[PDB]
């Protein structure tokens, strides 16, 4: 007998990928200042000296 | 060389969210009795009743 | 500009199924009602599928028996058009002509074992039609897959993303 | 069950997606920003190293 004409039970429909997000309370993640330079700094000017 | 280069091109926006999340590591480390230690929490002395 | 370097620069940086009460004022009646405790005058179901299976209204164990082909043998001392397939004329004949009324009654179950076993079978395929259709339904989504938005809808949270520093 | 929806926020300045600004103290992300050294003896010791 092919497979998915077996008998299967009567459910609710899996839920596992299924995106959830998350309710972090109020002193969870700090304060954070200062944003960080992704750019390289250039150097020309002390080669060029 | 061209994905040293690739290499080389996204290394301080790693660091950037390196220093980021070790700033998130270091709000977990909260605990305020390693920071002020005198909390004075609450005290009374020695009643009638 | 030159071609060299064009090759370079951009290689270098990449940039009726249903069977509820389908109006939607009674079942809101009878439970206003019920948590009172009084019954109403209309009718409510469970939600379900439609579809009966019934069976022994259907396909019967079969006759292959005369009125009296056992108590006188008794006496004497004696592909597929549902799940089987249409055997030749010639051949079957005297198959038949071999076997013996001690088993005339294990034929019958046996061909009424696979009667039973199809049409069980093919029921069991529309109603797992009927359920994938159900289960559909009763999410939201369509089918085959002043309005205000609650929380609970799809792309509309309170959880806003926050953006690292970086970005 | 029974979700409510977060009217408004009136947002102060520094409290808001993208208020970070280079000239924000790092107290957290160890990572440091140096001063170049710019002394010509200096210069010959970085030309020589």
């Amino acid at each position: 007998v092919d497979s998915k004409l077996l008998p299967k039970n009567i459910e609710p429909p899996l839920t596992s990928q299924y995106s959830t997000r998350h309710d972090a309370p109020r002193g969870l993640f700090p304060f954070e200042s200062y944003k960080p330079s992704v750019q390289l700094p250039d150097m020309a000017k002390l080669k060029k000296m | 060389a061209l994905y040293d280069y690739y290499a080389l091109q996204l290394l301080p926006l790693q660091k950037a969210v390196r220093g980021h999340v070790l700033q998130f590591e270091w709000h977990q480390n909260s605990l305020l009795t390693n920071t002020h230690p005198n909390f004075l929490s609450k005290i009374r002395n020695i009643n009638v009743q | 500009l030159s071609t060299n370097l064009i090759s370079k620069i951009s290689l270098l940086r990449p940039s009726p199924i249903v069977t509820e009460q389908p109006s939607a004022e009674i079942r809101e009646a009878y439970i206003e009602n019920f948590a009172k405790g009084e019954h109403i005058s209309a009718i409510v179901p469970g939600q379900s599928i439609s579809g009966t299976l019934e069976l022994s209204a259907q396909f019967r164990v079969p006759r292959y028996h005369s009125k009296n082909s056992f108590q006188q043998a008794l006496q004497m001392k004696a592909q597929y058009y549902r799940g089987l397939p249409l055997y030749e004329k010639n051949t079957l004949l005297e198959r038949l002509k071999q076997l013996t009324p001690n088993e005339i009654k294990e034929l019958e179950h046996l061909h009424d074992a696979v009667f039973v076993n199809t049409g069980l079978q093919n029921v069991r395929k529309v109603r797992t039609k009927k359920w994938k259709k159900y289960w559909q339904y009763k999410a939201g989504i369509p089918i085959g897959l002043k309005r205000v938005p609650n929380p609970n809808f799809l792309g509309n949270c309170n959880i806003k993303d926050f953006k690292p520093p970086y970005i």
